[PDB]
């Protein structure tokens, strides 16, 4: 018996002489009020696959960046049709011959 | 019962081993036959543990050789003391200590070597030392060259005391072992007699001679006219005239009236304003103190009669509930081993060097200290790297004792036991936190860099844009500035002008300024807690994983130095405790010269500087809160900046700096070959050049080997740090030497 | 003096761990045994609601006030919900391809709880369970930061 | 000398408990399980740290690789002058012998053994690989 | 060895160590010395933590005199009760 | 698995076996050599390639080989 | 006497006598004859 005066290793009982322990997992139902289940359950319906929620990722994620491309023009700081307002280097180039 | 225990003659005096090399130990004995033999002559001549087993005769050795190195170091001081006396102009100096600058070597008119000899004013030529041994012969009262020569002959001639002493004591008179497994008694002795009577000697000293001289040469006499301190020792009425508490005689001290003594034993705070150091009658009154505290503290152990403690019942007392048996059996590791000894004394002995250097810079004590700007930059810097070095040390030989001397029968459930047996936790979250450290201090920079870069300069972290201050050093700050009003009822000042105040200047330039701290120094002094905790990682990790591991579960019956365990297992390259000093190493040179470029940076940007009677304007104006968050700011404003005195010193006299500055780099990028190769290569590269020589009837007979994979590394960083450091050297001083 | 706090690991010393007062403290152990990630008896959908709530709800705050846009006013708050979303989508899809990768293979063979007794092996580790708390992450963190931008909205003394 | 079977009911020498104990290669895979008899309680080096206490009569243990298991042997074996034996065993209840598994450990030559891997020619008598070359796999010439 | 589980008392709890802690502590904390005109160092940062309770939302100045009432006032606090929990003496002294 | 192959310069001296870490050597009987012995490695599932065995080798170049080759489980040591 | 003899017989013993003899001999002769660069003479 493996739970004694230091009798470790019992062979039949595998699951104890390995360090295959639960250590904080605790099982019982009930943690939810139940229509949780429901509303939430049948609300996953949908995406509970693999390849559903993967799709939905890759719509979404197209359909935000490809209008982030032109309706992201809410500044952007600098470029979005922003611009350059000063004619900003055009003519200093160089330092000793100014080559526009 | 603690006694004397002496052996007579145990090993004559004859050179008949000087003509037989490697007669230490069996293997080298034999004679050469390849050319590792010599490299193993000269790595084994200290492993005292590697000739025998016993530890009487170990004992002994390093006894001598402690004699050794302190003749060693005798001579060095009588070399400092003659070179002051002959070759320098420290009269002229004392003459005027500002507008002369310290000189003590002479160079000989060759090949134009002469050019190093430079003008350093009163009439002298040489090389501007920054040792900064004018200072202090200033502090201890040397009116004359005469003292220091004589002095020159005094430090000699206990050289010579001391060589013969280590004669005598291996050859003659050796002492037995039980004589050292005294610690008590030693620890008595030495905190009695060497600490504390040194210090009510010294106090003695300052008290009868550099009170008086320095009063006398800060009132303004030139030195010659000064009283000799025979005459001050001789004539009361002298001293009375200068402290009227001499005239009382000795009368108040064993009267317990005490109160009399404040002419000479005083508490103010700051610094001598017509001098830029200490007060000396607060160093006076320091060194009587510290005396009566390490006199008492002398009288704890146990010797030979009945009162004292005893360190094995100390030892044993402290065991809690968390630890087991606690402290049960470290007595006999302390008192058997003597690596455990090297590894603690190191670590403290290497932290009070640094603690020496911060210090030095934040209270000057001596006079005229705080203006000669490469003084200050040169004992930091120097004091920072010696206990850097020694604190690897530590690391090194608490390996050493891991390997070796540690016997697991007597010591089962303790300290030491439980932090092996829990290295894993201990190694894992030291690795965690020095992760956590390095992405947020050095993303900061990166960070502030990229929004500097990219034309938003109001989305980094700076002192205007997002803040980061340091409250709690500000808030200590401020504490210990006013301190003397609230904490500290009888001081008249603040232990130093760091904590805030006023400004001290002499002669224009100033001695001390308060520092103020702000987003710079939050993000520099957590760049210094990463490395450090990085450093320590290596380190511990090499201590704690020197006997075995998960990989190599017998690394102990490898040794404390062994190159690898084959590329079997995947690779076990550099797996012994001694590749992980060599690392350490490495981080070492990374931590400390970070440190002491923030100490130079910062001092040249807000603290030195002179006063030109239109406020102050510092030597860099004041560009370190501003640019001390882009590494571009550090590169540019340091690295590019700074320089300009060291690449065009050409010409000057100056120039050796500008030299050794090129040679420095190529020692460095030299090591690279020894770090980065292997010695595969090179055996079959030699073996060629054998051929060629084998063609020609040149063959030697000893033979041509590469270097041992170990030896390799070794010689990789000692070229790396060699390098490295030297570099730093000469820039520091030619930067501070051509504009402090 | 015999007397000792610190313990291996139900007895049997030659498991890597050991117990402290941090693991195995009764506080501790009670607490780490009613949070959602250790109930084994709940559908896994639920938990990924609650777990997503959670975290999307934490994440909108970092880029609120320290994104680029946190000195415009009224606008400041749209673009760190936006960003946060983004961020949620992404842990949802790193969460389906660790499903994908980590349960495509066999199970192991056998669990006991620490006062032994056989337990049954928690649903949330098979192919089926971890995508269906996949999917409720995705839910569950939409919902958190959309609430957060809510909070934000009407809320008496935000600042 | 039949091969031997292990008696699971053993006790185990006193032992605080390391980190570096099992991990889940236990748990899939496999570990090793050792075993001897001593004379007289002693002290003795853990290959993981620390120290344990033997006792007095059989003992038994349990470790992840196999250098752990012959670092013990080597050490209870050329220190104390005792005679260990280790076992593999996988996590479903299936134990296999090995160290000596001839009875004699593998140094004083035992007759019945037959000689594996064991090429018949000098060193330099291998094949040049660019006859060895495209075959089903890498292949050293030393190897065919 | 060590033990064979964890013991779910290892804070022996001796109800009388807190109270003798902070209140063996405190009531000699509140005398009057030279050294604050008069002042106790229990009753001169009552004031404090009375006086910046009064203006409420705004966290006390980052150098106001009171801080180091906090934390030399803790720095004693914690450490005479951590010396009462060695007052478990029930096997040791 | 490694490959390791035993050569018949061997003399039997038994130090490769001494050396082994793994217990993947023994030494069979043999009519080669004054001392009626040669090593022989029926183990080498075992081996992770450690090279103890070649440096253990007294006779030059070596009686016995370390080919290394593709990696396992055991033959990386991996006690996780 | 005669091991202090072999003693100097020693590899870097002799290295240091010979490499001063060289060195000095070479700085002597650049003292009395200074900056030569050409032969001619
Ligand atoms: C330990 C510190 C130290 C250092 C770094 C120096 C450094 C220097 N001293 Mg100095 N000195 C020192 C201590 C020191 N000294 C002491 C303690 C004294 C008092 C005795 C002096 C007295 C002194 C004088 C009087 C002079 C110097 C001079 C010099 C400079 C030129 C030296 C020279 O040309 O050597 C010359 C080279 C040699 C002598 C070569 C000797 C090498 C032999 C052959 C090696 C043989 C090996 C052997 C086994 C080991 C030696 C054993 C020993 C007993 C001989 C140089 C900067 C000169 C100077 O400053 O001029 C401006 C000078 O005139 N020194
Ligand atoms: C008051 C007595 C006294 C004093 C002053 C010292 C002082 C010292 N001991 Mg020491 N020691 C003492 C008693 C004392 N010990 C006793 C009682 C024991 C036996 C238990 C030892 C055993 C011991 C060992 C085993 C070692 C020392 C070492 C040292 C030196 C440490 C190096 C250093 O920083 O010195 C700073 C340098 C100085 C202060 C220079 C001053 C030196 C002069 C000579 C003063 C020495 C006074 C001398 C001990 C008195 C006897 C002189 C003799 C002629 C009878 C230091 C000189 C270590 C050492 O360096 O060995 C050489 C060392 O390894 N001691
Ligand atoms: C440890 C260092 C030290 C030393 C060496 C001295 C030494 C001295 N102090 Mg002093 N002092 C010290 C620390 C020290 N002090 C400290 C820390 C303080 C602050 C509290 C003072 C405060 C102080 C005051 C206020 C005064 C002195 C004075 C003196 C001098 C006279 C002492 C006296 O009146 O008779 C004390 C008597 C003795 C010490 C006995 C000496 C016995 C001799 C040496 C024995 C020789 C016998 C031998 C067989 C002779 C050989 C014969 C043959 C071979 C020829 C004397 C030079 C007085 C003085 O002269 O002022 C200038 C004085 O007024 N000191
Ligand atoms: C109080 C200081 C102290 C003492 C007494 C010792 C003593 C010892 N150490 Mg140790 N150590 C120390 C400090 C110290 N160390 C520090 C600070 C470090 C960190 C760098 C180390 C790192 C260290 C390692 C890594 C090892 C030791 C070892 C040893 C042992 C053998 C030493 C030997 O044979 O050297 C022989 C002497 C030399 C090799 C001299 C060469 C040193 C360098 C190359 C010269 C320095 C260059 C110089 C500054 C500039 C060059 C000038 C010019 C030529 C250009 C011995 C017990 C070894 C051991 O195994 O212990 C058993 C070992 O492996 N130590
Ligand atoms: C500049 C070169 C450099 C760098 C960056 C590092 C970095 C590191 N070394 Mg290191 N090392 C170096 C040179 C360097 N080393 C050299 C030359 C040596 C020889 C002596 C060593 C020897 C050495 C040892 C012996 C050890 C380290 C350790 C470490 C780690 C410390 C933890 C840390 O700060 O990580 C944080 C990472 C950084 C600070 C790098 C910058 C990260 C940036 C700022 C942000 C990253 C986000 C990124 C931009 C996103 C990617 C986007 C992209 C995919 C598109 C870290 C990985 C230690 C370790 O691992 O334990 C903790 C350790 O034990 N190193
Ligand atoms: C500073 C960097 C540096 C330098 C100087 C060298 C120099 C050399 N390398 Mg290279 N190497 C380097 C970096 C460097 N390497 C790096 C980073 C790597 C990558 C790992 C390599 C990889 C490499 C390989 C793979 C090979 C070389 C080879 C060579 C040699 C080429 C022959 C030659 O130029 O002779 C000139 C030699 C010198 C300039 C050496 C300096 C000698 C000094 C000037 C004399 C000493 C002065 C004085 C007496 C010292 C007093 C100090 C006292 C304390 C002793 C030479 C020694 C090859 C070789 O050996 O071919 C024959 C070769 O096979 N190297
Ligand atoms: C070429 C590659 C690329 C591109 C195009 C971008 C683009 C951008 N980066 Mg970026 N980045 C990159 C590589 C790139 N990055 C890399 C390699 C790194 C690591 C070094 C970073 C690290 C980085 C940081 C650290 C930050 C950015 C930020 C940004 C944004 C700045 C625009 C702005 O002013 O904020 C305006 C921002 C917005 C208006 C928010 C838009 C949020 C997304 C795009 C919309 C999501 C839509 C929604 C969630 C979909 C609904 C799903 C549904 C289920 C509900 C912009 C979207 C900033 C950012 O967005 O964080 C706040 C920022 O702080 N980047
Ligand atoms: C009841 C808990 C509580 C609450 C609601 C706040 C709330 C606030 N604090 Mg505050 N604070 C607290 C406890 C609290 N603090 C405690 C215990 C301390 C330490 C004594 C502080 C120290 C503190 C400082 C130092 C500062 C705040 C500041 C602030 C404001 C941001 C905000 C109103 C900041 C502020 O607005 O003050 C000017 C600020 O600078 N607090
Ligand atoms: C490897 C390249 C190299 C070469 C070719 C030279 C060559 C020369 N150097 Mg130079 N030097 C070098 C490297 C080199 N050095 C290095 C690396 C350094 C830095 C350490 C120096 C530092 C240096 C200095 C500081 C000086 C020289 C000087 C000289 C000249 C003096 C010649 C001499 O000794 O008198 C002739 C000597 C003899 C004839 C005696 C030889 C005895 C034999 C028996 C002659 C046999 C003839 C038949 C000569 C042109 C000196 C000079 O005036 O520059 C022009 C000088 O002042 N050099
Ligand atoms: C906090 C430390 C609490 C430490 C503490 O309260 O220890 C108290 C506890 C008391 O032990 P005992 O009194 O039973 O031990 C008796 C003898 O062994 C020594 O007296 O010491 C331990 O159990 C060691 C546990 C290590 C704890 C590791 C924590 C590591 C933290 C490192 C980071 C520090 C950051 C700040 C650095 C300035």
């Amino acid at each position: 018996k493996y739970g004694e005066n230091s009798r470790y290793f019992d062979l039949q009982d595998m699951e104890n002489t390995t360090g295959s322990w639960d250590m904080y997992g605790v099982d019982e139902k009930k943690r939810y009020p139940d229509n949780q289940a429901k509303f939430f359950t049948q609300a996953t319906d949908i995406i509970s696959r693999r390849e559903s929620l993967r799709a939905l990722v890759a719509l979404s994620g197209i359909a935000a960046i490809v209008t982030y491309g032109l309706k992201g023009a809410k500044d952007a700081d600098l470029p979005i049709t922003k611009g350059p307002q000063t004619t900003g280097e055009n003519g200093k180039g160089g330092s000793v011959r100014s080559r526009l | 019962k603690v006694k004397i225990a002496v052996d007579r003659n145990p090993v004559e005096t004859s050179f008949e081993k000087w003509a037989k090399p490697g007669h230490f130990s069996r293997t080298l004995s034999k004679g050469p036959n390849t050319t590792t033999w010599i490299w193993n002559l000269h790595a084994d001549a200290h492993d005292f543990d590697s000739h025998t087993s016993d530890l009487e005769e170990i004992s002994r050795k390093v006894f001598s050789a402690h004699f050794g190195q302190l003749g060693i170091i005798f001579i060095w001081l009588s070399g400092m003391y003659f070179h002051g006396a002959r070759f320098s102009n420290y009269e002229a100096w004392l003459s005027d200590p500002t507008h002369i600058k310290p000189s003590a070597q002479v160079v000989w008119p060759i090949v134009g070597q002469e050019i190093l000899n430079g003008d350093v004013g009163g009439g002298f030529q040489g090389i501007q030392i920054t040792s900064g041994f004018f200072q202090l012969w200033r502090a201890s009262g040397i009116t004359s060259e005469l003292q220091l020569y004589t002095t020159a002959i005094g430090g000699l001639v206990m050289a010579a005391a001391m060589f013969f002493a280590g004669w005598f004591h291996y050859h003659k008179a050796a002492p037995k072992l039980e004589w050292f497994q005294n610690v008590e008694s030693m620890l008595n002795h030495h905190l009695g007699g060497l600490l504390g009577l040194g210090s009510l000697a010294w106090a003695g000293h300052q008290i009868h001679v550099s009170l008086p001289v320095n009063k006398l040469l800060d009132a303004g006499v030139d030195p010659k006219e000064i009283p000799l301190p025979h005459d001050l020792l001789l004539n009361r009425a002298i001293m009375a005239d200068l402290y009227p508490s001499f005239a009382k005689g000795i009368a108040p001290f064993f009267t317990l009236n005490w109160s009399e003594y404040s002419d000479f034993l005083t508490f103010k705070g700051g610094l001598n304003p017509v001098t830029g150091g200490l007060w000396l009658s607060d160093t006076a009154h320091h060194h009587v103190a510290i005396a009566v505290l390490f006199l008492v503290a002398g009288h704890m152990y146990r010797t030979n009669w009945g009162i004292g403690h005893s360190m094995k019942e100390i030892l044993e007392a402290h065991r809690g509930p968390f630890t087991g048996e606690g402290h049960v059996g470290l007595y006999e590791i302390l008192t058997t081993s003597w690596h455990a000894q090297l590894a603690i004394n190191l670590a403290l002995f290497g932290s009070l060097s640094i603690i020496v250097a911060h210090h030095m810079y934040a209270m000057p004590p001596y006079p005229y200290l705080a203006t000669d700007y490469g003084t200050q930059l040169s004992l930091f810097t120097h004091h920072t790297w010696i206990g850097g070095f020694c604190i690897v040390g530590a690391g090194a030989h608490a390996a050493i004792f891991m390997v070796r001397d540690y016997d697991p029968t007597n010591n089962y459930n303790n300290l030491l036991d439980r932090v092996i047996r829990h290295r894993d936790a201990i190694i894992s979250h030291l690795n965690w936190v020095c992760i956590f450290l390095g992405f947020h201090s050095f993303g900061l920079y990166i960070h502030n860099d990229t929004m500097s870069a990219l034309g938003r300069p109001q989305d980094m972290f700076s002192d205007t844009a997002i803040q980061l201050q340091p409250v709690f050093a500000q808030w200590i700050q401020n504490t210990h500035f006013l301190a003397p009003q609230l904490t500290a009822p009888n001081a008249l000042a603040a232990t130093s002008l760091t904590w805030g105040g006023d400004l001290v200047a002499v002669g224009g330039k100033v001695a001390m300024m308060p520092i103020s701290l702000g987003t710079s120094d939050f993000m520099v002094h957590h760049i210094h807690a990463f490395t450090i905790h990085v450093t320590v990682l290596i380190l511990l990790k090499g201590v704690l994983f020197a006997r075995s591991s998960r990989l190599i579960p017998d690394k102990a019956n490898l040794g404390f130095r062994f190159p690898c365990d084959g590329p079997g297992r995947g690779g076990t390259c550099q797996v012994s405790a001694w590749d992980h000093v060599f690392l350490g190493l490495f981080w070492m040179y990374n931590s400390l010269s970070i440190v002491i470029f923030h100490f130079s940076w910062k001092m040249q940007s807000d603290v030195w500087g002179t006063v030109t009677a239109s406020g102050v304007s510092h030597i860099t104006g004041g560009n370190f809160a501003q640019s001390a968050n882009t590494i571009n700011g550090w590169l540019r404003d340091f690295l590019w900046a700074q320089s300009s005195q060291v690449i065009q010193s050409y010409g000057s006299a100056l120039s050796a700096y500008g030299l050794i500055f090129l040679g420095a780099h190529f020692v460095w990028a030299f090591s690279l070959m020894f770090l980065f190769s292997g010695r595969g290569y090179w055996q079959e590269l030699i073996e060629s050049i054998v051929w060629a020589h084998n063609k020609l009837k040149v063959a030697p007979a000893i033979q041509p080997r590469a270097l041992s994979i170990t030896q390799g590394r070794a010689v990789g960083v000692a070229h790396y740090l060699l390098g490295g450091i030297a570099t730093t050297w000469s820039f520091f001083l030619a930067r501070i030497i051509s504009v402090g | 003096k015999k007397a000792q706090v610190i313990s291996p690991v139900n007895g049997d010393p030659f498991v890597g761990m050991l117990e402290t007062p941090v693991t195995s403290a009764p506080i501790v152990a009670t607490y780490l045994s009613n949070l959602p990630a250790y109930r084994t008896g709940v559908a896994p959908v639920l938990r990924g609601v609650e777990i997503g709530l959670a975290h999307g709800f934490l994440l909108a705050g970092p880029f609120i006030k320290l994104g680029p846009l946190r000195n415009v006013p009224e606008t400041a708050e749209i673009a760190g919900s936006l960003s946060a979303a983004g961020l949620v989508l992404i842990l949802a899809l790193c969460l389906s391809i660790y499903g994908s990768a980590q349960f495509q293979s066999t199970p192991s063979i056998g669990v006991k709880t620490l006062s032994g007794r056989s337990v049954a092996r928690d649903p949330l580790f098979s192919a089926d369970g971890w995508s269906e708390f996949a999917a409720g992450f995705l839910v569950g963190g939409e919902a958190g930061v959309a609430w957060a931008y809510v909070c934000t909205q009407i809320l008496p003394y935000y600042s | 000398w039949t091969v031997p079977t292990l008696n699971p009911d053993t006790p185990s020498p006193i032992f605080g408990g390391s980190t570096g104990g099992l991990l889940r290669k236990a748990q899939t895979e496999e570990f090793y399980v050792i075993t001897w008899e001593a004379k007289k309680e002693q002290i003795f080096e853990m290959p993981t740290g620390g120290a344990a206490i033997m006792r007095q009569g059989p003992n038994l243990l349990k470790f992840g690789k196999k250098e752990q298991c012959l670092a013990l042997t080597t050490q209870l074996r050329n220190k104390f002058k005792l005679t260990p034996c280790f076992y593999r065993v996988f996590p479903d209840g299936k134990v296999q012998y090995l160290h000596p598994a001839d009875g004699v450990y593998p140094e004083k030559v035992n007759a019945g053994r037959v000689g594996a891997n064991q090429n018949m020619r000098r060193i330099g008598q291998n094949v040049n690989p660019i006859k060895v070359k495209f075959s089903g796999r890498m292949m050293s010439p030393a190897e065919i | 060895a060590s033990n064979k589980s964890f013991p779910r008392d290892w804070v022996k709890t001796d109800p009388l160590v807190p109270v003798l802690g902070f209140a063996g502590w405190t009531i000699p904390a509140n005398i009057g010395v030279s050294a604050f005109g008069g002042q106790s160092l229990f009753g001169l940062f009552t004031q404090s933590i009375g006086e910046n309770l009064a203006h409420f939302p705004t966290g006390p100045a980052l150098d106001d005199k009171f801080w180091l009432y906090l934390i030399t006032y803790h720095l004693g606090l914690f450490l005479t009760i951590t010396l009462g929990q060695i007052g478990v003496q029930g096997r040791k002294q | 698995a490694h490959i390791v192959k035993i050569y018949d310069t061997c003399i039997g001296c038994t130090q490769c076996v001494r050396a082994c870490p793994l217990d993947v050597l023994e030494m069979v009987p043999w009519d080669g050599c004054k001392a009626s012995q040669m090593a022989s490695a029926p183990r080498t599932e075992d081996c992770v390639g450690c090279k103890r065995c070649e440096t253990a080798c007294p006779t030059d170049f070596l009686s016995v080989r370390v080919y290394l080759g593709s990696e396992s489980t055991r033959s990386m040591g991996l006690s996780y | 006497m005669k091991d202090f003899t072999t003693y100097l017989s020693t590899a870097p013993v002799i290295a240091t006598i010979w490499f001063t003899f060289t060195a000095g001999l070479l700085i002597e002769i650049n003292r009395y004859f200074p900056d030569p660069l050409v032969f001619s003479f």
